[PDB]
């Protein structure tokens, strides 16, 4: 039906559409995201204007691909969990063909290359989304963080962040930190997730939810009374110090 | 002691204003004196009051005058004039009582046609503009040199070319093109803005471009710079309401005054303009338009001619890498890099530091381009071109 | 004489102002030095207008005595609006030579030093620069002829004893310069206010070495780094005051 | 006269205005001395009467048109015949610019003075002749904002030392981008207060004139009033006026805006070199403006504003509630501080219905029931947003 | 100390005297030193030395006397006072401020922008450029061409030496540029170098023996009335 190209070269280089992408992504919820040792950390916020919105049946932000994999997105909520569905999808049809389970770089190839379609098919505007796929791969115990842009650029991060006031969580976990000395522990990872979201959430322990990923499809969410509960001696240490 | 400060205060006011009154809005200057009280001598003649009037038709000798609105009195002459002085359109100086022809006068001219004429050189030179070396020779070739040395003009015995394009994105160059030249010119300037040949009433843009062009054939050499003829620049078209056919008057006037029944008369013309999409093809049209300069976006090179130029003052720390500040800086128009150097010189003093050094350039570079890219004006313009 | 407390430098501008209005073809070219001479270093803005109006005047002395004030009064300031007043005049008076040169070397005394350096005749705290009086004066005595200076030059040289560099230098206690915020700003007296008033008004929390010029004072931002002179101008000393 | 220091009584500030009668009485005992050695026949105050006699009575008011041979003019007054007046040396040839409103003698009808307009008849409202209220103290948080239009508009004309010594012309404007509501206006207010500069506002609106000519002339006017009155700080204000809104007393269209938009695009670089004319326009959709203003070298720091967070939230309610009768009931750390979305706006909005309310039960003091009364009142009275749904 | 100023004479001593002894009970010698300045008593300048025994305040006493140019003579102090370290300060400042970049006197005229006797001329630029470069010991039009002096005629020749000890005022080095034209046989251009001997030293004292003094008075006694001016304007240049 529709033909009409959507995406067109703009006479500096760039594509206007995907770099419109950019910008929709940059107004989204923060999301961020950090590894251990062996474990690593979904941290995502959650929109504060309107209340009364139960915990049972909202969707989580964070979205279980497969047992082994999960993906965290942030930017237009409509267009993520289309991706979502094409991911799951596309992981089962995986275990039919290959008789293995999915690995985080495979899946995060093909989330790259299905934007990266639409951003070429004719009469398709881009997706508005830029996702994070985080997991373990089979028999083994390393985690590995994927971030996948709508120019369908990805990259492996030891710790990154999307959505609004991205820079300041950028910068703090540049210097609260390290590549090389990642922390050893769950507890220590949760805790500089947490410590990384007040800079920007400033209140709102309500609506904070962090997924903890381990190996041997091990999945947690950790609630409401844990969260809050770190977030005590968070701010205990923060203004004594 | 206040009763010492009351006529303390009071004295101020008391001698400043006997100093005022003993020593005496629409005047010129006592204390350059210059008015001397000899004017009774060039006063007491009576013929300095002159009717103006335009002479019409010459009565083989009789003149028929057309005093504006007082008469159309028919005079001869009064004796101060040659008779072959006079001639149909001149304005006559005549005299106020028995009428006669005096002083023949310059042509009326509109005052609203004279300010557009820069007797205030502007402060720019040749050396200024870089990145656009082929772009200011051909500017040259058009221009300066016809004027400097017509000799060699006259030894191949060709006419050079009379008007010139200078198309391209918005801030670019254009507009400090056009200064350069008129700083380092020796003809007469006359600047016009594509929106002063608008006015309200109809076909008083026609009679702006009339007098325009008159008054610069009065002139031995003389250059015109139709700046932003986008607005006065709309294509021929209809659409039933007749829309701003004015403006389309306005521009078929100066289309024939530029080439019509009658020679130019060294009237070398220069535009500018940031879409030439929307001109009409008559304009572009050799005769009236001969070479069309492409002002664009410059390369790596330009770049670096265009930080050295606007970083020759500032005080920057000795060994910046100017190429690694050029490169990482695509598809940006020349005003875009001058952006630059006055962030990067802010930066540094933000920080209290005298020298901006080459990691305050890269912020600076990075603010500049990166963040004000949405607010970019290169990339809808370059479609028009 | 008038050169002592601003209020008479006001006054005597009045003076010379009157003066002009009524004086000879002798005393008509000193007036611009009159106002160069008491307003050397500090270029008011009610100063050199009148000196650019006697400028294009006629008694071409008077107009080299305008120039040649202008210069004074914009001693070391770099001031861009009477460099191009300056450059105006250069491209005026072209055809006489003389004027030319007197312009020429009102040029380079405008920018004198790059800027680092004053012929301020009386500095903070109202301590009188004699040499500087004096190289004035010297150079200022028999301009009334200038045909005279312009034969013999040599003199153009005495400025150089009077000149001083004009900046401020926080010398730590060894010797070597060392970085610290100076506050600088319009000067303002403490005569009649009461407790402890600021000296300073239109602050500038500028770092080491700055070019103050004839107006303004200099006082430590910082709380350490204690001055053992209250006066912060020309060479200062600093010692560790171990609060904060 | 000069000023005079220190404020209260001392004997220093005795001697100061001694030295001041000292030199007027000096003044004047030289001009007296002067007057008298003066041949009083052609000195002293016998050129007024000479001046008066030569320039005869009525002096008639005209327009000038040329000065063709200097001692020689053509004037035109609105009904004589435009004669050729000849120019007198008591007029001051340097004034005589073609348009001015000369003064010529009423029978012989030659030059004998400029008439300054001195009228302003549009522009003494544009011309700001009193500050308007509110320092930079007033305006809560918005530090960074208030850094970059300072070290832009403020700095270069107060300032200038550290621009000439760094070697860069300061930024020449500034855009103040953001959502509505948000201090936008009051910055300029505040920018407005601290000023040795003319502050020439404007509205984007009122260039949509109704005549074709009168688009760019009113541009052309504001921006050479500007020029004259240096420095300026013309703050035109709502420059998406043009864009939208179509206004069918506007006789051009679109045509007729966009000659305006070039014009003013033009007055704003120019061929003609202005001088120390600052430019600080605000609008709420930076989107419908055509590139060519907001590029670089017309506008160089275009500021962004955006809506408050809860610390600044909490500060806008200390400053606004700073002059508030306020009763202790009242908590300002409950009051507006709740994180569910306020502006700068709303904060002052349900101040002033409060106030209103508490005026209206004639209570001098404010109690907590109106403020929250107040509180809900803003609240229902808000169109909430639009492009919270995509995200949402 | 406002009063000194308008307060009639001869009370302004008075007020003077007064403020100093007050000052000097309080130790704050740093007003103390300008008011012993303005009076002009060296054994007053004496005394308030003799009130402090911390060297620093010495070094910071000598510092404001020596910028105020003032011969007060002092042991273990006498380099401060002589302004010796006024070149190395300067040489500071034109590297911190990057004002070391000497600026062509063309570059002052800015003739390029506005265009469409030579020797005038010339004497004008060398004595721009002198004013320009002055202290930073360091220029391109005159240093190195030395047939840039050979432009200049008649008395034009010895400014144009004198714009070099300009440019190397306060500096001690300059002697040795200045050195080369004294041996130069035009009566003008020996004359020019011993002036600009002179500057290139001037407001320059050290405590033993001024170089400047020992070449200067050689020539002073010279039978041309050119070279002997030359030589007493630089005598009254340097001291
Ligand atoms: N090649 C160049 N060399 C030096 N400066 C340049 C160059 N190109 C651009 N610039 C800088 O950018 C500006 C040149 O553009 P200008 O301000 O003259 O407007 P313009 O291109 O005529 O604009 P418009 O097309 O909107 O009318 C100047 O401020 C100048 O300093
Ligand atoms: N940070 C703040 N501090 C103090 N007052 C503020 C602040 N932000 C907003 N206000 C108040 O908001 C009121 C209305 O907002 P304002 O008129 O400044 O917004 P604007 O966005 O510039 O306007 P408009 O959208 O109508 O063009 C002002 O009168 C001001 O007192
Ligand atoms: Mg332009
Ligand atoms: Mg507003």
């Amino acid at each position: 039906g529709y033909d009409r190209a959507l995406s067109i070269f703009s006479p500096d280089g760039h594509i206007f559409q995907v770099e419109y992408a950019l910008e929709a992504v940059k107004r989204g919820t923060c999301a961020v995201g950090v590894k251990g040792k062996n474990c690593v950390v979904l941290g995502c916020e959650r929109r504060s204007t309107l209340k009364l919105q139960d915990t049972r049946i909202t969707p989580s932000k964070v979205s279980k691909i497969d047992s082994h994999v999960v993906l965290s997105f942030s930017g237009l909520n409509a267009d993520s969990r289309i991706l979502i569905e094409k991911a799951r999808v596309e992981a089962q049809s995986h275990r039919l063909t290959l008789e293995d389970p999915v690995t985080v770089e495979y899946l995060t190839r093909y989330v790259a290359g299905v934007q990266q379609r639409y951003t070429q098919s004719g009469g398709v505007r881009p997706f508005g989304v830029s996702t994070l796929i985080a997991g373990f791969d089979p028999r083994d115990d390393e985690p590995k963080l994927y971030q996948t842009e709508p120019s369908g650029i990805y990259s492996s991060w030891s710790a990154q962040t999307i959505g609004r006031n991205s820079k300041t969580v950028r910068e703090f976990l540049e210097k609260n930190y390290d590549r090389k000395e990642p922390p050893a522990t769950v507890e220590e990872c949760v805790k500089l997730t947490v410590r990384s979201l007040l800079e920007v959430v400033q209140t709102g322990a309500k609506n904070i939810e962090i997924t903890v990923v381990k190996p041997d499809s091990d999945i947690v969410a950790l609630s409401s009374e844990e969260i809050n509960q770190y977030v005590t001696q968070i701010e205990q240490e923060k203004q004594e110090q | 002691y206040a009763a010492k400060l009351k006529q303390t205060e009071n004295d101020l006011k008391d001698i400043e204003a006997r100093i005022k009154e003993k020593a005496g809005s629409d005047t010129g200057l006592a204390p350059s004196h210059l008015w001397d009280i000899m004017g009774d001598r060039q006063r007491l003649g009576e013929e300095h009051p002159l009717q103006v009037a335009r002479c019409t038709k010459i009565i083989k000798a009789k003149y028929v005058i057309n005093l504006k609105q007082i008469a159309k009195f028919v005079v001869g002459l009064g004796e101060r004039v040659s008779p072959t002085d006079i001639e149909e359109g001149m304005r006559v100086g005549v005299d106020r009582s028995k009428y006669n022809i005096e002083l023949p006068l310059p042509p009326r001219i509109d005052p609203s046609v004279t300010m557009m004429t820069v007797e205030e050189k502007p402060d720019v030179t040749y050396s200024d503009v870089g990145g656009c070396k082929d772009q200011i020779e051909k500017l040259r070739e058009v221009v300066e040199l016809p004027l400097l040395s017509p000799e060699r003009f006259a030894t191949l015995g060709i006419d050079p070319p009379k008007g010139i394009l200078l198309y391209g994105p918005p801030g670019t160059g254009k507009t400090l093109c056009a200064r350069a030249v008129a700083n380092r010119t020796d003809a007469t300037f006359i600047r016009v803005i594509g929106s002063e040949l608008v006015q309200k009433y109809v076909g008083e843009g026609a009679r702006m471009v009339r007098e325009l062009f008159e008054m610069a054939r009065t002139k031995k050499a003389c250059i015109i710079f139709f700046d932003e003829i986008d607005a006065v620049g709309g294509a021929r078209f209809d659409d039933g309401a007749g829309g701003d056919n004015e403006v389309q008057r306005t521009m078929l006037e100066l289309i024939t005054q530029l080439d019509g029944f009658d020679p130019r008369g060294n009237i070398k013309v220069m535009f500018a303009t940031n879409r030439p999409n929307t001109l009409d093809p008559a304009l572009l049209r050799p005769g009236r338009i001969d070479r069309k300069v492409e002002f664009s976006l410059p390369d790596l090179e330009g770049r670096a001619n265009i930080f050295r130029i606007h970083s020759k003052s500032m005080s920057v720390e000795r060994g910046i890498r100017w190429e690694l500040i050029s490169r990482l800086c695509p598809n940006s128009t020349g005003a875009e890099l001058r952006s630059v150097c006055t962030e990067a010189g802010m930066f540094a003093i933000r920080a209290r530091r005298k020298v901006a050094t080459e990691k305050d350039f890269l912020k600076a570079v990075d603010k500049v381009i990166s963040g004000y890219k949405k607010f970019s004006s290169t990339s809808r313009y370059m479609q028009y071109n | 004489i008038a050169l002592g407390e601003d209020i008479g430098k006001e006054m005597s501008l009045r003076h010379f102002g009157h003066l002009m209005h009524y004086g000879n073809e002798h005393i008509r070219r000193m007036v611009p030095l009159a106002m160069g001479i008491v307003s050397v270093s500090d270029p008011q803005m009610k100063v050199f207008d009148t000196l650019t109006r006697f400028s294009h005047d006629a008694d071409l002395e008077v107009s080299m005595n305008s120039i040649f004030a202008m210069g004074l009064c914009g001693a070391g300031t770099n001031n861009a609006r009477l460099a191009q007043l300056l450059r105006q005049l250069a491209s005026y008076y072209s055809r006489e030579q003389d004027a030319l040169f007197i312009t020429r070397l009102a040029q380079g005394l405008l920018h004198l030093g790059k800027g680092t350096m004053t012929m301020d005749v009386f500095n903070d705290a109202h301590v009188l620069n004699k040499v500087t009086l004096a190289s004035i004066l010297t150079t200022a005595v028999g301009l009334v002829s200038p045909s005279f200076m312009l034969k013999h030059h040599q003199l153009f040289y005495m400025l150089n004893a009077g000149i001083r560099p004009k900046f401020i230098l926080a010398l730590n206690d060894e010797g070597e310069p060392i970085k610290v915020n100076v506050r600088v700003g319009q000067a303002v007296e403490t005569v009649g206010q009461a407790g402890r008033p600021k000296k300073i008004t239109g602050w500038i929390t500028q770092s080491t070495p700055v070019l103050l010029n004839h107006g303004e004072r200099a006082e430590l931002e910082t709380d350490e780094y204690i001055s053992y002179t209250s006066h912060i101008e020309g060479v200062v000393i600093l010692k560790k005051n171990p609060d904060y | 006269l000069p000023n005079i220091y220190p404020s209260t009584r001392c004997k220093l500030k005795l001697l100061r205005m001694e030295r001041i009668k000292d030199h007027l009485l000096l003044e004047e005992e030289f001009v007296s001395n002067s007057e008298i050695l003066k041949p009083f026949e052609k000195k002293q105050e016998e050129e007024k009467k000479q001046l008066e006699e030569i320039r005869g009575n009525p002096l008639s008011i005209g327009t000038l048109e040329e000065i063709i041979d200097d001692d020689h003019a053509i004037v035109t007054s609105p009904t004589m015949p435009d004669y050729y007046v000849s120019i007198l040396s008591f007029v001051d040839k340097e004034l005589l610019e073609p348009g001015c409103s000369v003064l010529l003698h009423h029978k012989t009808m030659s030059i004998v003075g400029v008439l300054q307009d001195d009228a302003d008849p549009m522009v003494s409202v544009m011309k700001m002749d009193k500050s308007p209220t509110e320092s930079y103290s007033d305006i809560g948080g918005l530090e960074s904002q208030i850094q970059e239009i300072k070290e832009s508009v403020e700095l270069p004309l107060t300032h200038p030392e550290l621009y000439e010594e760094m070697g860069i012309k300061p930024p020449k404007g500034v855009i103040l981008y953001g959502a509505p509501g948000t201090g936008k206006t009051l910055l300029a207010k505040a920018v407005a207060n601290q000023t040795s500069a003319t502050f020439l506002r404007i509205v984007g609106s009122e260039l949509i004139q109704k005549y074709l000519g009168d688009g760019p002339r009113l541009c052309r006017q504001i921006f050479k009033v500007a020029g004259e009155n240096a420095p300026s700080i013309v703050f035109i204000d709502e420059i998406d006026a043009i864009g939208t809104k179509r206004y069918d007393s506007n006789s051009g269209g679109e045509r007729e805006i966009q000659r305006t938009m070039l014009e003013l695009l033009n007055q704003l670089d120019g061929f003609d070199d202005r001088g120390d004319v600052k430019v600080i326009m605000a609008t709420n959709k930076i989107e419908t403006l055509d590139p060519a203003l907001i590029r670089p070298g017309r506008i160089d720091r275009k500021i962004l504003f955006e809506n408050p967070d809860l610390s600044t939230k909490k500060k806008i309610l200390g400053i606004h509630t700073s002059k508030m009768n306020l009763s202790e009931d009242v908590n300002l750390e409950t009051l507006v501080t709740t994180k569910d979305d306020l502006s700068g706006a709303d904060i002052q909005a349900m101040c002033t219905e409060a106030g209103l309310l508490a005026l209206r039960e004639r209570r001098m003091q404010v109690t907590a029931e109106d403020f929250k009364q107040a509180k809900e009142r803003v609240m229902k009275n808000k169109v909430e947003e639009n492009l919270e749904g995509l995200y949402l | 100390v406002a009063c000194v100023p308008l307060l009639p004479p001869p009370e302004d001593v008075a007020f003077l005297k007064t403020a100093y002894s007050i000052y000097l009970s309080q130790n704050e010698l740093t007003d103390a030193i300008a008011l012993a300045v303005r009076l002009g008593e060296e054994d007053m300048i004496r005394s308030v030395f003799d009130a402090t025994s911390d060297p620093v305040m010495h070094k910071q006493l000598a510092y404001i006397l020596a910028a105020q140019k003032t011969s007060f003579e002092y042991e273990g102090v006498q380099d401060i006072i002589g302004n010796g370290k006024l070149s190395e300060h300067f040489l500071y400042l034109a590297k911190e401020l990057n004002l070391t970049g000497p600026k062509v006197p063309e570059d002052i005229y800015k003739s390029h922008l506005d265009n469409s006797d030579s020797a005038q001329q010339n004497l004008a630029s060398s004595f721009v450029n002198g004013f320009l470069n002055l202290g930073y010991c360091n220029d391109k039009l005159i240093v190195d061409n030395d047939n840039w002096v050979y432009k200049t005629k008649g008395d034009g020749m010895t400014s144009a030496v004198a714009s070099i000890g300009s440019i190397y005022q306060w500096n001690l080095d300059g002697l040795q540029q200045l050195d080369k034209y004294l041996y130069v046989d035009e009566p003008e251009v020996k004359a020019g170098a011993l002036l600009g001997i002179g500057i290139s030293a001037s407001g320059v004292h050290d405590g033993e023996v001024e170089p400047a003094l020992l070449l200067l008075q050689d020539y002073v006694t010279n039978p041309d009335t050119k070279i002997s001016s030359a030589a007493i304007l630089g005598l009254g240049i340097a001291f």
